[PDB]
């Protein structure tokens, strides 16, 4: 997984890439690392993909419940409070590495959480296998208060590194770009790989296997 | 079976049009202790190669030793010593990787990772890696511990391919290299600022570069 | 606790379960009978460790003997199954799981089928025209895959169980003391006394 | 694996399976489990697949030496045991080696050695070594006697292979039938237990377990 | 603790036609999860109408590869520059690999020619030499995931005659090497999508008579 | 010792053109010993089907458990579950045992009865779900199938086209694997008619 | 880490380098190691950046409701509420907090908390691996009642060398200053300070 | 390889020892005569790990039928156990120990006396009335100690090993495939056929 | 241990500690690690006392043949013999030794071989356990080309900060001079330089 965030002018873009492993093997070359918290909060994914996801989905769900009482947009530090909390009361056995962001009241916030439930507020951050080959590319060309299309270049720029240079990343490049007046959730933003050509049809004709008995049942 | 004490970091390279650049920076981290500050890890042998040199210090004092005596043996009875039968980078490489592997077969490697710069007798580029197991590899860039995950993504958008290199101008390539080399500053725990760089050129021959510092440094960010 | 086979036939299930209790060292006894009686047609044979394997039966015995005087009824003999399954896949994930492995040799009245489950100590249910738990099956198996029909007699069941029972005399280290055999038909359960 | 060999009234049988694994992993089922030391021996291989073809070629080749020294075929007894002394020296070092040297001479008649990695080397008229010894034991032992033809003793073989094929999940792929005579080894065909299975399940009405 | 042994990952496939073979390979070189190389050929022309690979740990591979080509050589020297035929090599390399039985050469290799009657040979090795002739054989990271897919193309396994259902198995028709070269692409297609370990190119070498050529296509590079 | 591959087999899931199919072998072993060779993995809660590989013991109960839960669900909401929703439930309740998990390898199929497009699903043990259009894969052979699937498969194939496919699938990654095999079974699932076909094998 | 704090004539000043390490990857370079508990009592962190921050959280939100109920709570109190923490959960923690505060009573206080869950209450304290390096520097050049701009120059100089030698700590020098003028945050960047 | 008795009478030494040879799962032979001839009036049985015992059996047979044909003369069964246990002494500190239990029992044909000698794979050298290795001793030597006299006759003592027989096939765990005695006497070696 | 070596204008001041520990107990607090394998050439120990008393004693051999053969050493020399035995030996030593010299004609000379066996020209040199608590204190206060009195200062100063803060260390600061005008030995006890 190369999973990224950086903070640009108006607000957050964040980035991820598509690959779902098993092992060495790809599950899945187009799954979803970018979950949404809240209408103006959304969360990268990395580390134990089940982790992630419910942890994700609970903190999410308490957030509504939240935000229905007290009537106003959710913030990111109660977002980043509740899952840091519950990741350190785990003493790190929920496996979930996030990249959250989000726009509030107080402006744009970007945050990196980690298993143990440590939290870093940064800039831009970058996790997963592909972390070094994404921060690579954010050491390189990063500069603080860009405009929207450079960030969104920058992180896709940087989700690219991991897919191609790291092995445990692939597939296609997704972003999120949220600001005060837009949120922007764009699945696929990029599609680096065209799926391999098949030269030859290998399906096999009608009758070709060896059947013992049938049965059909209506519905 | 050892294990390695004083250490040095990321040696990084990369071909170009008509030769290759080698970097390396001057530390002896003893752990964590970042204890010697002036140690050059790039070793020249002739006037076409230069060997960098990332792992165990000691081990590396060592194959310089080695490369040093490879140059005197490789003059005796030899009248075309500084001409046709001069050292090449191929067979500096070759030797080091016999070395290598067969320390690791007795158990007892050097604990290392090596790459070989340099340019041939026909101008062809050589670049080249052996580590403490044996494991060989050449690609258009080539980077050792901490660079293979750092430098490695930025070099490989200069030359991503072997039809890049002969686009890719000294100049191209020394920037790219330098700017690796501020990156890995960054964000490496075991290196330092100081380093040195070597280009190997088909025409301008070899041009070693000491004392060299990661500028530009962006910390401004930091202050909110 | 060592050898228990199972085999189901045309009207009946027979059990042979092996006599030996060894600690160690020692033969303790050689009449051991390693099965109860779970209701009038179900018959369960077990192996394991020592303690827990007597320990489940009994405990199995009678939540089953008071499953029948308050319902004044029979539980299938897949009732029963599912029941203990139930209690083995509970027992798994405890401090302490039951290792024990179990025989439910059962027939069923309604149906008028005789029926043979294979149950071992995780919770792993299997129907099965013939069983064997620990070693006893990489013997027996291969006996009872060539010679076995379904149309067998009751005689002919006991027949090629004695042909389990001496191939297993002759090529197995231990001496398990031979084998008391049980048949679980339409008119209950009753001893072969002679084997 | 499954390789056995028997004794009776008219020879040696020596069937093997044909499977190869990994782990799990089916590594091949189109092996060979039987060495052809010279027109009266067989070497059967299980345990170590390199173990065995290894030593067992090397042992034709210190075969044909004696042979070429005393001008005179080697006793089965002897050829036996040069590769149990062999093991025997490397014991301890981790040789994987469950085999059985099958053959034929004047002086002992139809003769079987068990050799092992271990050191143990045993005469005897029945033997299976392999990971499916047990299923083949089971099948061969309860359908045995002196009495078998040549026919019937080829067949039980074939089927105490196809025994074990079914039930270890390691064993399978396709049986090798050999038949050791006065005369010499004698090749019986490769029989698939794809195809084998399903004749012999329709002719024999045996395998009733089975859904088909 | 030092481990002398290190996984370079990479994937080969071997396949004996009737009068030609080829073997394949990735040109991927890894450690964990960085690439190395998209460009370290695997596959060598060893002399004498013979291509090996060592797939697995390429400091033993190169090793190895090494000490054919020289065993090779020594067997010109030695025998009159006799050819070295298939069946030859392979038991010469089991020895080689047996050689080194108690601290082994940690690959799969594969090896593909003519033998003596100009027929298409794969002989496949585990790491301490026990090998066999095969018609089909794919090793390293995801030969489990292109195995399967050669019994069913190259063997007609589970294949049967449409109108029979199941009486009358599909024929072994033999494949040409235009043929043998589309499975080869499209097994390297379908492992490079699944498997990590596999991708940025493809060599392909072909034996036939005429000699040894050479075929490279590109693979996804992720 | 490793619970996922004591007992062994394979479930394998396909999309076509207004179609699923889901497919599983027959074996139960202990290891080496072959057991069983009706041990069915593919069970159904009224049209969505679940397939599961790993630990036998976990398969029957949680067989039994989404039997339960989709009773419950039925009585409630007087509506059948649909493929989408149960994929949510198997994930819910595997994840519920996070630090003691089922030794499963579940894959939902079927077709959504309202909208009428085909679904299918798979879960790690831990319920991460994988959430593929093309093909699901699981057991001790789905290194194999992946291989399989990815070089027979194509999208929007007629369901006999379909039924050709996933089989093949099967059986000739079922031959590559120890553990599987002993039989097969393959349902054919259409918005309005189920065809269950067991397959012809080699039994070893 | 590398982080100190030290008492002067006017107050307290608590100092800290920016790097955060996993193994040798610098995975924050700019970390913000100095922390408010109190208007005026902040703390240096050390160890697992998890158990630290969880500490510092649950301090502040002990000091805010000792304050809705007490008024103010003294350096010393702030304090026994890290200690106690510190000390009861010392299986389960890996912290080492410097706690440092400004009173107009007791002026500028220091207290040091080590890995066992002890206090010390000291002039000046230093902690964190690059510490070590630093004990002969410190202890040669440290004078009590010193003014800001010495205390500055001697944590700056300190530091300096505390990132120098030790490779788990680098990055910018931040300082915050606790007088009875109020906070202030100064930053010193690495063209600074390695030239000294 | 498992049970090894001997009992030395008036006028001879009587070797029994088990048929069975198995290895792990299997009992791949039940006809295994674990004993060597080493001279006419000189008998070797012995168990212990696999191959190390034949190998050293054979080994120690080979060096007496030299030193026969080297002297032309039977070494006394005194010196034979001597060497064999010098041979095992020298083995234990080894690379690789022989791990190999045995008895020797021989006549002396200069005394005109039997004698048993017991030998563990230490060189732990010991001359008795009756003795055994491994297991066999703790059930059988309590027999010994009450029935044995030194005055018994050939057939007193085959039946005081019926009784140790009879006892170890009650009592212990493993199936030993019963045991082939020989007699060492005056007039040699020779196997009782029937046991 | 807390041992240096400081190259100055006249030549090179060794500088060691006395302290040897067995744990806790103080075997030996007068222990001389300032050892001569040569006129001019010493060393300073330490790590193994056994391995470096061992090393010391091969060395003085070696350079006592050398200098029979072909005369007086240079101190590159002796640390390349030192080295060659730490290199070598390194999986069965455990050793830490300065080397320092005086020839005429490269004057003052500090080697360092650390554990590994890599050998290090330097400036001067610090090591041993209490060695970490003065690498800040040291890179601070050194110059090249000092005066005697300043190097006896700076060595005394250095060495007791490493007494004061590590335990291992302690005793009597022993001092070895080397210049052109000989050999001279310094002592200096815990009353002078504490009060430092
Ligand atoms: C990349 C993170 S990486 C390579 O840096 O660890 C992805 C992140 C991700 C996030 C969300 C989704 C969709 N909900 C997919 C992927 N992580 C993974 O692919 C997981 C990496 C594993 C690395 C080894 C340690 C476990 C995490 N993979 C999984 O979580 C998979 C689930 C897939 C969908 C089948 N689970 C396993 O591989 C497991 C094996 N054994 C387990 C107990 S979990
Ligand atoms: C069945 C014997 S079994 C299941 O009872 O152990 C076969 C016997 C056999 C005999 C001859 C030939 C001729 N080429 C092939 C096979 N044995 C095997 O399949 C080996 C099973 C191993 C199980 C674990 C204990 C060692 C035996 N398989 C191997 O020897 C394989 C052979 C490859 C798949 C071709 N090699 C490995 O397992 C290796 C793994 N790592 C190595 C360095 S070698
Ligand atoms: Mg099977
Ligand atoms: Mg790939
Ligand atoms: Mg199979
Ligand atoms: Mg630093």
């Amino acid at each position: 997984t190369t999973i990224a965030g950086v903070v640009y002018k108006d607000g957050i873009v964040l980035g991820a890439d598509t690959r779902a492993t098993e092992g060495m093997v790809v599950a899945d070359k187009n799954c979803s690392k970018i979950h949404f918290i809240s209408p103006n909060i959304y969360c990268c994914g990395a580390g134990t993909a089940a982790d992630t996801d419910m942890t994700t989905q609970l903190i999410s769900s308490n957030l509504e419940l939240h935000s229905l009482s007290t009537g106003r947009l959710p913030r990111v530090v109660t977002a980043n409070r509740m899952l840091k909390q519950m990741l350190f009361r785990y003493q790190g056995y929920i496996g979930a590495a996030l990249v959250l962001g989000g726009v509030d009241v107080t402006g744009p916030h970007l945050y990196s959480i980690y298993p143990h439930g440590s939290t870093d507020k940064l800039p831009y951050v970058t996790m997963g296998s592909g972390s070094l080959a994404a921060m690579a590319v954010f050491e390189d060309k990063f500069r603080p208060d860009m405009e929207e299309e450079e960030a969104k270049n920058l992180v896709s720029e940087a989700i690219a590194a991991g897919i191609f240079n790291d092995l445990g990343s692939g597939g296609n490049i997704d972003l999120c770009v949220i600001s005060k007046n837009k949120l922007d959730f764009l699945r696929p933003y990029t599609v680096p790989n065209k799926k391999g050509t098949r030269l030859g049809r290998y399906r096999c004709e009608k009758g070709t296997t060896a059947v013992l008995t049938e049965k059909i049942t209506p519905l | 079976t050892q294990q390695p004490i004083v250490t040095g970091t990321s040696v990084i390279s990369m071909k170009y049009d008509n030769g290759v650049i080698i970097a390396a920076d001057n530390l002896g981290s003893y752990g964590s202790l970042l204890r010697f500050n002036g140690v050059e890890r790039l070793i020249p042998v002739g006037d076409n190669t230069v060997v960098g040199i990332s792992g165990d210090i000691s081990d590396m004092q060592h194959i310089e030793r080695l490369l040093k005596d490879l140059v005197t043996e490789n003059a005796y009875d030899n009248p075309l010593a500084d001409a046709e039968e001069a050292l090449e980078p191929s067979y500096i490489f070759e030797y080091l990787a016999t070395v290598m592997y067969q320390r690791r077969s007795k158990m007892n490697p050097l604990w290392n990772a090596i790459i070989v710069a340099g340019v041939q007798s026909n101008g062809d580029q050589f670049l080249r890696y052996v580590n403490l197991l044996g494991v060989t590899y050449s690609s258009p860039t080539l980077a050792t511990g901490f660079g293979a995950h750092m430098a490695n993504p930025l070099l490989r958008k200069v030359v991503d391919r072997e039809s890049d290199i002969p686009k890719t101008t000294v100049q191209v390539a020394e920037e790219a290299i330098v700017n690796a080399m501020r990156v890995l500053y960054y964000r490496d725990a075991r290196s330092s600022r100081n380093f040195s760089l070597a280009i190997i050129d088909k025409n301008t021959g070899l041009t070693f570069k000491k004392n060299l510092q990661v500028e530009n440094m962006k910390w401004d960010f930091a202050k909110d | 606790m060592d050898i228990i086979l199972g085999i189901r036939v045309q009207d009946s299930v027979i059990l042979a379960s092996s006599k030996a209790v060894t600690r160690g060292i020692s033969v303790l006894k050689d009449s051991d009978d390693k099965t109860r009686q779970l209701s009038p047609h179900t018959l369960m044979s077990f192996a394991g460790e020592a303690g827990d394997t007597v320990q489940f039966a009994e405990y199995i015995q009678a939540n089953i003997q008071l499953y029948s005087i308050r319902e004044d009824y029979e539980l299938s003999p897949q009732a029963v199954s599912s029941f203990v399954r139930q209690e083995l896949a509970k027992s798994i994930r405890s401090r302490r799981p039951y290792q024990v492995n179990v025989l439910i040799g059962g027939y069923d009245k309604k149906k008028n089928k005789p029926e043979l489950y294979q149950i071992d100590y995780l919770g792993t249910k299997v129907e099965l025209p013939y069983g064997a738990h620990g070693y006893s099956g990489f013997y027996t198996f291969s006996l009872l895959d060539h010679h076995y029909r379904p149309d067998m007699t009751t005689e002919e069941g006991l027949d090629l169980l004695k042909l389990c029972v001496q191939e297993l005399e002759k090529r197995m280290p231990m001496d398990f003391k031979g084998v008391i055999v049980k048949i679980v038909d339409k008119d209950g359960i009753r001893q072969v006394d002679d084997f | 694996t499954t390789t056995l060999a028997f004794r009776f009234q008219g020879g040696i049988i020596v069937a093997v399976d044909s499977r190869a694994t990994a782990g799990n992993w089916v590594a091949s089922q189109t092996v060979k489990k039987v060495i052809e030391i010279n027109p009266f021996l067989l070497g059967t291989m299980a345990g170590g697949a390199a173990d065995c073809q290894f030593w067992e070629t090397w042992l034709g080749s210190q075969c044909r030496l004696h042979e070429l020294r005393e001008k005179e075929r080697i006793s089965v007894a002897a050829a036996s045991k040069i590769l149990s002394n062999l093991v025997y020296q490397y014991k301890g070092a981790g040789l994987s080696m469950g085999t059985m040297i099958c053959g034929y001479t004047r002086k002992e008649g139809p003769t079987i050695y068990y050799v092992d990695s271990d050191g143990t080397r045993l005469k005897g008229d029945i033997f299976c070594v392999g990971s499916g010894q047990t299923f083949a034991y089971g099948v061969l032992d309860s359908n045995y006697k002196w009495d078998l033809s040549v026919e019937d003793a080829l067949y039980l073989g074939k089927r105490s292979i196809l025994a074990a094929a079914h039930r270890d999940a390691y064993s399978g792929g396709s049986v090798n039938l050999y038949h050791v005579t006065e005369d010499g080894w004698i090749y019986h065909g490769n029989h698939d237990v794809g195809e084998l299975f399903w004749k012999v399940k329709e002719e024999e009405g045996s395998f009733n377990n089975v859904i088909g | 603790q030092f481990n002398p042994y290190g996984d370079n990952g990479g994937t080969i496939l071997g396949i004996a036609g009737e009068d030609f073979a080829v073997l394949a390979g990735d040109t991927r070189n890894i450690t964990d999860y960085s690439i190395n190389s998209r460009y370290e050929p695997k596959v060598f022309d060893c002399g004498d109408n013979i291509v090996m690979s060592a797939n697995g740990f390429a400091a033993d591979g190169d090793a190895l590869v090494k000490r054919f080509k020289n065993s090779v050589k020594w067997y010109h020297f030695d025998h009159n520059d006799k050819k070295l035929s298939i069946n030859s090599a392979a038991r010469n390399i089991q020895h080689l690999l047996y050689g080194k039985r108690f601290f082994p050469y940690y690959v799969h290799t594969i090896i593909a020619g003519l033998d003596e009657d100009g027929k298409g040979a794969v002989y496949s090795f585990d790491p301490v030499g026990s090998y066999e002739r095969e018609q089909c054989r794919a090793g390293g990271a995801a030969a489990s995931l292109i195995m399967p897919f050669l019994d069913n193309q190259v063997n007609f396994k589970n294949q049967y005659e449409p109108g029979t259902n199941g009486k009358v198995k599909k024929p072994l028709k033999y494949l040409s090497v235009e043929e043998v070269i589309k499975l080869v692409r499209d097994s390297f297609t379908s492992a490079t999508e699944r498997h990590i370990q596999v991708g940025d190119g493809l060599e392909i070498l072909i034996v036939t008579k005429d000699g040894v050529r050479k075929e490279f296509y590109e693979l996804k590079r992720d | 010792s490793d619970p996922s591959s004591i007992n062994g087999g394979i479930v394998v899931a396909m999309t076509g053109k207004d179609c699923v199919a889901i497919a599983c072998d027959l074996r139960l072993g202990s290891q080496s010993l072959g057991v069983s060779n009706k041990f069915e993995k593919i069970f159904h809660y009224g049209h969505v089907f679940l397939g599961i590989t790993g630990l036998a013991t976990d398969v029957t109960t949680l067989n039994e458990m989404f039997r339960y839960k989709t009773n419950l669900y039925k009585l409630k909401e007087e509506r059948a579950i649909e493929p989408e929703t149960f994929t949510q439930l198997v994930s819910s309740s595997l994840y519920e045992r996070r630090f003691g998990p089922y030794f499963v390898g579940p894959v939902v199929a079927g077709i959504n009865s309202k909208s009428g497009k085909p679904f299918i699903a798979g879960f790690d043990l831990i319920g991460c779900i994988d959430e593929a259009k093309d093909f699901i894969v699981s057991g001790t052979a789905s290194d194999q199938l992946f291989g399989m699937c990815e070089s027979l498969y194509e999208p929007n194939l007629e369901p006999e086209d379909l039924f050709e496919t996933i089989s093949q699938a099967l059986l000739n990654a079922a031959d590559r694997d120890a553990l599987s095999g002993w039989g097969a079974v393959v349902y054919i699932i259409k918005k309005d008619e189920v065809v269950k076909r067991y397959l012809k094998m080699r039994q070893d | 880490t590398s982080i100190m704090a030290v008492t002067f004539k006017d107050g307290v000043i608590l100092g800290a380098d920016s790097r955060t390490t996993t193994g040798a990857y610098i995975a924050n370079r700019v970390t913000d190691k100095l922390t408010r508990v109190h208007d005026k009592i902040w703390c240096c962190r050390s160890g697992s950046a998890a158990d630290t921050q969880a500490i510092a959280d649950i301090v502040q939100y002990h000091l805010e409701l000792y304050t809705s109920q007490y008024g103010t709570p003294s350096t010393e109190t702030a304090a026994s509420v890290f200690k106690e923490l510190c000390y009861e959960n010392k299986d389960n923690l890996t912290a080492g907090i410097i706690v440092a505060g400004y009173d107009d009573k007791n002026k500028g206080e220091v207290y040091t908390i080590p890995l066992g869950g002890s206090v010390h209450k000291l002039p000046y304290a230093i902690a964190g691996s690059g510490s070590t390096f630093i004990y002969g520097y410190c202890d040669k050049n440290f004078r009590e009642n010193m003014s800001k701009e010495e205390t500055v120059d001697f944590i700056k100089h300190s530091l300096s060398q505390a990132i120098k030698w030790d490779g788990s700590s680098g990055g910018v020098i931040r300082m915050v200053v606790l007088t009875a003028a109020g906070v202030e945050r100064l930053i010193f960047y690495p063209d600074e300070y390695e030239q000294l």
